[PDB]
């Protein structure tokens, strides 16, 4: 059939990296069954590489002071959980920051090899008290989702390497409501407000557009069983 | 301060329209006053003119008298002396 | 129980009442 | 109470009132003396600032 | 507030046949009368039009309080009842159970203006008798809250230290990390974790001891041990607002909605109480609180307490038939033997439930009841009392879970009656005293805003003990709180602490007791020196406001509503007659 | 009360005025003298052809054709659509 | 119930402001005489009370009370029937008292009443009367709330009021569970056609009922279809035995409009879990599913009644008929030739019912209008209407139409031709606002009501109906509900208990033929005796699975609930089951009402009072008290005088509002110089 | 990561129900996805169903027809629970002619070309020796739920008859997932949707209206960058 009322897409823009796009307006109940859909899609369907494993050199079994450096090796640990770093080979590849002599360490100061790039080289991650050296041997790889700590199965290296969690989402933090436009004229229809903060790996207009499309490859299976099955239709843009 | 943003009947808000009367009832003969001068300005207009001014803020599509006087108070372009 | 065209309400009762509930209406 | 009583006596000693408490500008519909309206409220002149008369 | 929008179509019919006069869709208002009545499409547009930012009044009788009327912005809702706020069902004593409210109109300039200044919901938020906020949350929202910030040990995901061959792996980076952690079935909302927060500002301790002068939280960083969520409580409060780490209990939010109506604006104590009650709804859902016949728990050793006690009053009532004693003696002993037994039945069934019972959380938590209501469901009854008041000596010693047998019912309907009863009489008597004060008190109003005078009371104010030190004295915060000092606070022939004419609010009044001086002469109402009415400095801080009162206030009926209103409570020569 | 004042009756009344007013002000002077003077519509005194044509200085029968020339004159849609509404 | 009602007001008898507290109170004579639970609840406490279920009374006005007499501890059969004194006379057993099956009891320390009321042990040989049962000390409404035993006696005093306050629905489904009362409240309550002679059935219709009795003669019971009850409601009678059926004396042969072949049945059955909801469930609110609305499972016929009447006048006489003055002719469609409607129209809010036109006179004209008849030509039409037409807020088919006329030689008041009565019938569905009901007091209005999707759904995809909350069930206590709602579960899904290796110990004292049920089964538990909570909870964990095995239902009552709306499963298990829930009679339609300017009083100028009339909100005393207090004095004063009594200000009012300029001063009012009239009229010169 | 796609296989157990295998999916997505398909097409399927009936002796909703055991509100109530397939979207209408004794089911109505009505063993009404039922229905398209529309909305006689309309041809919907997810991060879900109707179109059909009515709206979001 037809849909009655053409909804349309706006999006309103904060901070650079923090839009808010509303989506009006929907059939009476249409609102919460693509925004939960939307809010999972944008969460756990994009690509993206994260920090695997890191590796200290000195640190044997106590994992709590690395000498020469004044922080904590678990500020070490999520200040590299905190590093926005894209890849394109879908292999574990490696990574290493090396600085001796007193100062303090920036994400810049870290070299990367061919096909990985930094986001932010000013971001600080240590700062080394006095004649210290800091020598640590990133992984980085790629995947979708939150994962968290892959346990030692390869005990070799296990001695050297210690696990950390992956946020590979390109996306952060995604919230969402509905409204009740229009309850008489239109009937109680209803207008999603969704809200997407990500990185500065990309933009969230094109988080949404990637999202959309692997949701729309995804129900394209239950739509390609009888295809001549009447729905509701649109119409054009 | 930053507080967030005000919808509705609440805009302009009362904790910072009060830091420009005494009390609150002085407040409240001050817009309703105002807000009368606005609508004999708006059902004078048709006839010759007079001296009834307003109103100096930017009204909106379809807003209330009262609303252009409470945001006129808010922007501090009227004066007033009490009794 | 004691009207004909009763439907078969299965009860939970554990005493045997003798007295017949009366006319209601006999009041 | 004993409205009788009290209309009686005042009949007689001939007693004006005031009309000052807001019981009894009430009953006669006037503006009542607390909040917006006494005198240092209700008499508010308000006019446009001489600066911002002459913006438009 | 909502409007059904066929009686708001009825309210508004001047306007909109003004309005569709004033768009061509009639020639005049005879056809726009009739457009109206007959209910032509184009109507609604015209309506929501001319309703949007017009103020209505809401009312509920009785009228008991000065909050029993409050305006709303109206706004178009199906059907055909009135939505209502669900915060201001404490101020206007509504429950849903069928309850009816009327509503009015303002016409003109200043009716508008009053109504969208003076009597709008969101300015009225503290009472007007106590200062105590009457927009607080209440009986799901504070479930809520208190099962979104309590604390389990040992939950999913809860951080340990301990560091062998593998690190402690309970840090989060960020709230978004730990949100994202939740998400997936990793972290549960109420374990331990230690994430690392750049937005909520720290306590005084930890600001004071990693930045020291003022750690403007908008940019630094610093590590936390709590719950995920205190921290997703802890944003809907404001920025400038400290962290808390607290568990939420009713009146741990009530000093804290106390504290934001003390140090903020208005408008953020309206808009975090809405925030508040979104996230209490949304959480009061998820915490798991239904009731059930297996969640109703027995004492286990409740029958041999039962037949020691049995075994005492037989002893007693064995006595009595010797003769030792006469019948009100007897009576005596069978009472006092009966109220042992139902405080040691009640003991032994408090120290039987688990904590995450929802029959006991509903009640720890603050949200309603008390907890003799769950030793009458689950536990015993107790003494019953007579149609006089005298107390049956029997007494019922059944509960509700097991039911009660016949005679046991009929004795428990005598208190149920006579408690009905007294109800009815209760909200007369009220009302009339309501009246009287009402009566007497209304020619009291502030005139003038300082009457200069010297005298005035003293007040007691935290007398010290035998040891020396300073005990609070309980009843500071109806007495001595909200007033303007009459003469100057020194200590012990030293520095001048706080000087004439202060407001006495909190942090004052705690230097005070910690200079260590406790009578001080303070102005009251008693002492003032005008003539017609009150002054303004002598009746201190309206307790609505939080300012000083103004110079047009009526408060003598706002003394008469606040000591005429709770009258109804009053459950008894030492009730309302007293 | 069934005699009250309806309240609505009362304005649509002098809106009704108000129309009139304009509408015989769409014609000439002499034609709204005429009208108006023999329906009593500015004092309430229905003059008759005499005296209307006493106060122009005219035959009664000239005045008689001037107001069948108005009758027919108010007498279209296009005048008269609007007074239509009102009853 | 309204019959059977013992008051004490009324005259020879006390007022209700010379009430007495004392005479309120239960006295302990009231066993078995007065329910000490069914009363009005408003200022009519005790006052107004029922009728107990065995009492009698004596042919000198005192009541009886019949009770099992009991020699030498051996509990006989003879009913002797006692009033209060000789009840004081002796002492009284206990119904449910432990009796061997031989006449005696088990344990000499029996529960006793004595003569002032007391309650004592007393040894099993100085008791001479046993009660003849429990629920001898309840009423008739009281005794059809299952497990009273359970419940707090405030509760249960709201349960029994709102259960006779209920609707007949369109389908009447009979309760799963309830007591033993609705077959004998429902067969004496006269509103079923009960066979009155053993026969067979020759014809059924619609209609009528011929039976064929065993010797020749034939009797025809006429049923009563869609009759307009006293406040509204319909009181449909359909039969439920077919053409060749047999049937027996006193066997039901048609149902009433609260019954279902036979018994009592005053609302439906609808699960429902026990979670709080999103607060939409806030503070008693009750949420409903759109299954309700769109398979009419609570909707209700409700029938009103118009009438009007031509009298005769001074200027002539009224008439009824078409030709109604400055009205146009598309409305005049409807009503056939002689003025009234006809029999299926639909109507509106406003519409022409009885065309009525009377005389009027002669009056003077104003010039405009004399002006505008003139251009137009329409004549004078010396006649004025006034037609009866349909109030506001109301619709609906029109259904009959009963006309008395004088010609036709009927009995008719002086002066009066025709009366003309038209009775319209409308449908009301559910709605937000409506309120609805258990059997325990807990009442509530509907809050919202969700889509079929967005609606918690059990493990198998059924969606639950209504949801209720939680935080009303322990402060109120009455628990009852929750066993209900448990033994309402296992009734519906059917249980088999496993008789294996014998009976368990929990059904030892089960009787025989509810070790095993089919589903949906109705049960009966009855007032006093009635379910146990081992029994219970044993027959709760034994509830045979639906269609694939799927035991829905754990062993505590609880099952796993998922959402949706979002999708996620609930994490903690929900107690769900079948209720029985009843619609109340304050729907919101007769409750609705606004005013913006209709008609005023003659006395006074107020603008008139109530429901019936257009009519006007009291603003009181109090509500002057609050807006003193405020100090919004302007509203006050408008309050006051431009909206009650200032009559030359009101039209100035309204016509400001409609020109769209400022609202002008008010005046003084009209009972200010009422009051000024009065007391100079009565020698008191006020200046 | 993984690379592989997800497939959907179908499982038959009984004519008018079916399940539907969806596998592998992302861990915490197979409860929203089931979630938005059970909302999609439990509420969004165009059927058809009756609309307005018309009986010959009556004239409106509240009486009785002459000779049958059940009135005109019970035959609306028996009425409202057919099932009926449409083929085209102008309102067709069928007849029921039923002439002296016996029972009146569904399978007396008599098709007009292009409908059917799939229960012919449904109850309607009984009929006696006296008895005559003579009535004409009204087939129409559609979507949701739908309340009576009123007479006066149309401009139809005094006979009619509006009924309430739900053309909804599913019936009861559930899924349930199967969370995999190892202790070796190669996670999955695997979700299982059941879908029953109501004999009028097949699961199938069903589910294929579904995901066209997803795929027409969650490409909103895509093409407007
Ligand atoms: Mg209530
Ligand atoms: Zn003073």
């Amino acid at each position: 059939m037809l849909i009655s009322q053409r909804p349309t897409l706006s999006e309103d823009v904060l901070t650079d990296n923090r839009s808010q796009f509303v989506i009006e307006p929907l059939e009476p109940g249409f609102g919460y069954t693509l925004g939960n859909s939307l809010r999972r899609t944008l969460l756990s369907s994009i690509p993206g590489a994260a920090v695997t494993s890191i590796r200290i050199d000195g640190v044997l079994h106590e994992f709590t002071t690395v000498p020469g450096v004044k922080e904590d090796v678990t500020e070490i640990i999520l200040n590299l959980k905190s590093l926005v770093v894209s890849s394109e080979e879908d292999e574990p590849v490696t990574m290493y920051l090396r600085k001796q002599g007193p100062g303090e360490v920036t994400a810049g100061d870290i070299v990367p090899p061919a096909g990985v790039t930094v986001h932010n080289p000013g971001m600080h991650i240590a700062t080394l008290n006095d004649k210290g050296k800091l020598e640590v041997e990133l992984v980085v790889e790629r995947g979708r989702g939150y994962v968290p700590a892959v346990q030692n199965r390869a005990s070799g290296a296990e001695i050297g390497r210690i696990p950390v969690d992956s946020i590979y989402s390109p996306v952060l933090k995604v919230t969402y409501k509905v409204d009740a436009t229009r309850v008489e004229q239109r009937t109680d229809f209803d207008k999603l407000i969704l809200d997407v903060e990500t990185k500065n790996s990309i933009s969230p207009r094109d988080a949404l557009a990637s999202a959309g499309k692997t949701l729309v490859e995804l129900f394209g299976l239950a739509r390609e069983l009888n295809v001549e099955a009447e729905g509701i239709e649109i119409g054009p843009s | 301060g930053g507080y967030d943003t005000p919808l509705g009947i609440t805009n302009p808000p009362i904790d910072e329209l009060l830091d420009r009367v005494s009390s609150k009832y002085a407040l409240v003969i001050y817009a309703a006053k105002r807000a009368r001068q606005i609508n004999d300005y708006y059902n004078q207009l048709g006839e010759g003119i007079l001296e009834y001014v307003g109103p100096l803020v930017e009204p909106g599509l379809q807003e209330k008298p009262l609303s252009i006087a409470l945001r006129e108070i808010h922007a501090d372009l009227l004066e007033h002396t009490e009794g | 129980n004691s009207v004909p065209g009763a439907p078969n309400r299965v009860s939970f009762a554990k005493l045997r009442e003798p007295l017949e509930v009366p006319g209601l209406l006999d009041v | 109470q004993e409205t009788t009583r009290v209309l009686t006596d005042a009949a007689i000693n001939c007693r004006s009132d005031k009309l000052n408490g807001l019981k009894e500008n009430v009953i006669i519909g006037k503006l009542i003396p607390a909040g917006t309206g006494i005198n240092r409220y209700r008499n508010i002149a308000v006019q446009p600032t001489e600066e911002a008369r002459a913006a438009a | 507030c909502g409007l059904p929008k066929l009686m708001a179509l009825e309210l508004f019919k001047p306007f909109v046949m003004k309005r569709l006069v004033d768009l061509n869709h009639a020639q005049n208002i005879k056809s726009a009368k009739r457009m109206v009545e007959r209910q032509r499409p184009q109507v609604w547009d015209v309506l929501e039009e001319v309703i949007a930012e017009h103020p209505v009044l809401l009312n509920r009788a009785p009228t008991l309080h000065r909050l029993g009327i409050q305006a709303f912005e109206p706004m178009l809702v199906e059907g055909k009842a009135i939505q209502l706020h669900p915060l201001v069902c404490e101020a206007f004593n509504a429950d849903f159970d069928g309850d009816q409210m009327a509503v009015h109109l303002p016409l003109s300039a200043e009716a508008q203006a009053e109504a969208r200044i003076l009597m709008l919901s969101s300015n009225n938020i503290l009472s007007p008798a106590s200062g105590r906020p009457l927009a607080m949350p209440r009986l799901d929202m504070v479930t809520g809250l208190y099962y979104l910030t309590t604390e389990v040990p040992g939950d999913t995901g809860e951080y340990q230290p301990a560091s062998g061959d593998h690190p402690e792996t309970g840090v989060y980076s960020s709230p978004a990390e730990a949100i994202m952690a939740a998400d997936r079935g990793v972290l549960s909302v109420r374990a331990k974790i230690k994430v690392r927060l750049t937005q909520l500002r720290p306590p005084v301790e930890i600001e004071a001891e990693l930045f020291g002068h003022s750690g403007w939280q908008p940019g630094d960083a610093w590590m936390a041990e709590t719950t995920l969520g205190r921290v997703m409580f802890n944003e809907l409060l404001p920025l400038g607002y400290p962290f808390v780490n607290k568990q939420m209990h009713k009146k741990v939010q009530a000093a804290i909605i106390n504290d934001l109506a003390e140090r903020y604006p208005m408008i953020v104590v309206a808009q975090t109480v809405d925030k508040l009650k979104d996230a209490g709804f949304y959480w009061a859902t998820r915490s798991g609180v239904t009731v059930s016949m297996a969640d109703v728990l027995v004492p286990p050793r409740k029958k041999e307490i039962l037949d020691h006690y049995e075994e005492r009053a037989d002893k007693v009532e064995k006595q009595f038939q010797r003769g030792a004693l006469n019948h009100d003696e007897r009576n005596e002993a069978l009472v006092e033997i009966w109220k042992e037994a139902t405080d040691e039945v009640g003991q032994a069934l408090r120290e039987h439930y688990p904590d995450d019972n929802p029959i006991i959380t509903i009640v720890d938590s603050g949200a309603t009841g008390n907890f003799t209501q769950t030793r009458t469901l689950a536990g015993m009854k107790g003494l019953v009392t007579n149609p006089k008041g005298e107390f049956i000596p029997r007494p019922v010693k059944s509960s509700f879970r097991e039911g009660l047998t016949v005679l046991e019912y009929f004795i428990n309907t005598h208190g149920a009656r006579k408690g009905l009863a007294d109800t009815a009489l209760r909200t007369a008597d009220s009302g009339y005293l309501t009246r009287r004060l009402v009566d007497v008190s209304q020619d009291v109003i502030v005139r003038e805003h300082d009457c200069q005078t010297e005298r005035g009371i003293v007040v007691e104010l935290a007398e010290r003990a035998p040891d020396g030190t300073l005990i609070r004295d309980p009843y500071i915060e109806t007495s001595a709180y909200a007033r303007t000092l009459g003469t100057d606070a020194v200590d012990e022939a030293g520095n001048v602490i706080v000087e004439r004419g202060q407001d006495l609010g909190d942090p004052e009044i705690d230097a005070l007791l910690a200079a260590g001086i406790t009578q001080v002469k303070v102005r009251s109402v008693l002492t003032c020196a005008t003539s017609t009415g009150v002054c303004a400095t002598c009746y201190g801080r309206s307790m609505a406001t939080g300012k000083l009162v103004d110079i047009g206030e009526a408060v003598g009926i706002v003394a008469a509503q606040s000591i005429g209103e709770p009258g109804t409570q009053l459950t008894m020569t030492g009730g309302l007659p007293r | 009360d069934s005699e009250a004042v309806v309240a609505v009756d009362a304005v649509s009344f002098t809106l009704l005025q108000d129309q009139l007013q304009s509408v015989l002000d769409t014609l000439s002077e002499r034609e709204a003298g005429v009208v108006r003077l023999r329906f009593g519509l500015t004092d309430g005194q229905p003059r008759t052809l005499d005296e209307i044509g006493q106060v122009y200085g005219v035959t009664r029968e000239r005045i008689r054709q001037i107001e069948s020339k108005t009758m027919s004159k108010l007498r279209h849609p296009s005048r008269s659509q609007v007074l239509r509404d009102y009853l | 119930t309204h019959k059977r009602r013992l008051s004490a007001l009324g005259p020879g008898g006390l007022s209700r402001e010379r009430a007495g507290l004392e005479v309120r109170d239960v006295h302990p004579s009231h066993y078995g005489r007065m329910c000490p639970i069914e009363t009005p609840e408003g200022p009519n406490i005790g006052l107004i009370g029922s009728l107990s279920v065995y009492a009698r009374v004596n042919p000198f006005g005192f009541i009886e009370t019949p009770y099992r007499k009991v020699v030498d501890g051996v509990v006989s059969d003879e009913i002797v029937y006692l009033t209060a004194d000789e009840e004081d006379r002796h002492v009284v057993a206990q119904a449910n008292s432990p009796i061997d099956a031989d006449g005696r009891f088990v344990e000499p320390r029996v529960l006793v009443r004595r003569k002032a009321g007391e309650v004592e042990y007393v040894p099993s040989s100085e008791v001479d009367y046993m009660d003849v049962s429990p629920r001898q000390m309840v009423s008739v409404a009281t005794a059809m709330i299952p497990f009273l035993e359970h419940d707090d006696a405030n509760r249960a005093l709201m349960g029994a009021n709102m259960q006779r306050q209920a609707v007949p629905l369109v389908r009447s489904e009979a309760p799963l569970v309830g007591t033993g009362m609705e077959l004998r409240a429902a067969i004496d309550a006269g509103d079923v056609v009960v066979a009155e002679e053993s026969g067979v059935i020759e014809e059924v219709s619609a209609d009528y009922i011929t039976v064929m009795h065993d010797n020749g003669t034939r009797r025809t019971y006429r049923m009563r279809k869609f009759a307009r009850s006293n406040h509204g409601t319909c009181a449909n009678q359909c039969p439920i035995v077919d053409a060749g059926d047999r049937v027996e004396a006193g066997q039901v042969i048609a149902d009433g409009p609260c019954t279902d072949d036979g018994e009592m049945a005053l609302g439906k059955n609808l699960l429902v879990a026990i979670m709080p909801w999103e607060g939409h469930n806030y503070e008693d609110a009750i949420i409903l599913s759109n299954r309700l609305v769109e398979e009419d499972v609570l909707t209700s016929i409700h029938i009103e009644e118009h009438e009007i009447d031509a009298r005769d006048t001074k200027l002539g006489a009224e008439e009824i008929t078409r030709d109604i003055p400055n009205i146009s002719d598309e409305v005049l469609a409807d009503l056939d030739e002689r003025g009234i409607v006809r029999i299926g129209a639909e109507v509106r809010d406003g519409d022409i019912l009885v065309g009525k036109v009377t005389p009027k006179g002669e009056t003077e004209l104003t010039p405009e209008e004399r002006l505008l008849r003139a251009i137009f030509g329409e004549k004078a039409r010396e006649v004025r209407d006034t037609s009866l037409k349909v109030p506001h807020g109301e619709s609906g088919k029109v259904i009959g139409i009963r006309v008395f006329s004088r010609e036709d030689e009927d009995e008719l008041p002086a002066g009066v031709n025709e009366l003309v009565r038209v009775y319209v019938a409308q449908k009301r569905k559910i709605s937000d606002g409506d309120k609805l009901a258990g059997r325990h007091g807990n009442k509530g209005v509907i809050g919202k009501i969700l889509p079929v999707e967005d609606m918690p759904f059990l493990a198998d995809g059924t969606p639950v109906d209504i949801i209720l909350n939680t935080h009303g069930v322990p402060r109120r206590m009455n628990i009852g509900q929750i066993l209900e709602t448990h033994l309402g579960w296992c009734a519906h899904s059917g249980w088999k208990v496993d008789a294996a290796k014998g009976v368990p110990d929990w059904a030892a004292r089960l009787p025989d033929e509810l070790l095993e049920a089919q589903p949906n089964a109705i049960v009966s538990t009855p007032v006093f005796d009635g379910a146990q909570e081992a029994e219970l909870q044993g027959l709760l964990s034994c509830t045979l699975p639906n269609r694939d095995g799927d035991v829905l239902v754990d062993a505590d009552g609880k099952a796993m609930l998922f959402d949706g709306r979002s999708g996620e499963p609930f994490p903690y298990p929900v107690t769900v089951g079948y209720m029985y829930i009843m619609k109340l009679h304050h729907l919101v339609d007769d409750k609705i009402h606004a005013r913006s300017t209709g008609p005023y009083s003659m006395i006074t100028q107020q603008p008139l009072g109530g429901k019936a009339q257009f009519g006007g909100q009291r603003f009181g005393e109090m509500e002057c008290w609050a807006m003193q207090a405020y100090g919004a004095a302007y509203t006050l004063q408008e309050l006051l005088t431009i909206k009650s009594d200032d009559t030359v200000g009101r039209v100035k009012v309204y016509e400001a509002i409609v020109k769209g300029e400022n609202i002008p001063e008010p005046g003084i009012p009209e009972s200010f110089k009422v009051l000024l009239k009065e007391l100079q009229s009565l020698c008191l010169n006020v200046e």
